[PDB]
């Protein structure tokens, strides 16, 4: 039922919501360090020993390692060309 | 003061700007690029005293 009007609508909705998760990990910072941006390794010295280091774990969650760079609900449209002129009294 | 006379005519000024690994651009003084090596080197505004 729901019409190609109706999807162009949520696939802006859609989008707009995947930006947004693809920003609010690109840019968010705890002390200057993108958490989600990349993945890594935090190492915690919890121990006044050398090897006493907890290590926090990231994922890349941006859309692609979510896998949610494509996402069309959009259908198909057709496309028809007319050609456009202007007239000429010249005959 | 360093490395040699024909790289020290090459270098050319050059501003300086430091990165992390993180990704923001930390900026920092003038330089004098001789060879490969930089040069804490001072750029006066006015004129183009180079120090």
């Amino acid at each position: 039922t729901n019409s190609q009007s109706d999807l162009d609508s949520i696939q802006a909705e859609i989008t707009q919501r995947l930006n947004e998760i693809d920003r609010v990990s690109g840019q968010t910072q705890f002390n200057g360090v993108k958490v989600l941006a990349q993945d890594n390794t935090l190492t915690i010295q919890v121990g006044a020993n050398d090897g006493e280091t907890i290590d926090i774990d990231l994922k890349q969650i941006n859309s692609q390692t979510l896998g949610l760079d494509s996402l069309n609900v959009q259908k198909a449209y057709d496309v028809k060309d007319t050609a456009v002129t202007t007239k000429a009294y010249a005959n | 003061g360093g490395v040699d006379a024909t790289d020290a005519n090459g270098a050319e000024l050059v501003k300086m700007s430091y990165t992390d690994k993180n990704g923001k651009t930390i900026e920092g003084g003038y330089a004098l690029k001789a060879g490969d090596k930089y040069y804490a080197a001072d750029y006066d505004e006015a004129t183009g005293a180079i120090k």
